[PDB]
């Protein structure tokens, strides 16, 4: 959920 | 060079670029001296604790480290 991660 | 150009990234990109770099070295570290991969996977794990390849080094190492007797690490990263 993390748009860091994605 | 690449890390003393990180300096001059975007903020917006900055953390993502820095926690790869830094994953990099990590890496690059692993091959030479396990301490300070280990040192700098703890970094990164407080830092993004969501990120797999780097609990999974890290796991790794600690189980070469103790003759697996993490499995329930192993079992949770699961």
């Amino acid at each position: 959920d993390d748009p860091l991660l994605k | 060079q690449s890390l003393e150009a990180l300096n001059n990234v975007s903020p917006q990109n900055k953390e993502a670029l820095s926690i790869t770099l830094h994953y990099n070295k990590a890496r690059v570290e692993e091959v030479s001296n396990q301490s300070e991969a280990e040192k700098l996977y703890s970094k990164l794990m407080e830092k993004c604790p969501g990120y797999t390849s780097n609990k999974i080094r890290y796991i790794y190492l600690l189980a070469l480290k103790s003759n697996g007797n993490n499995y329930a690490d192993v079992q949770q990263l699961l």
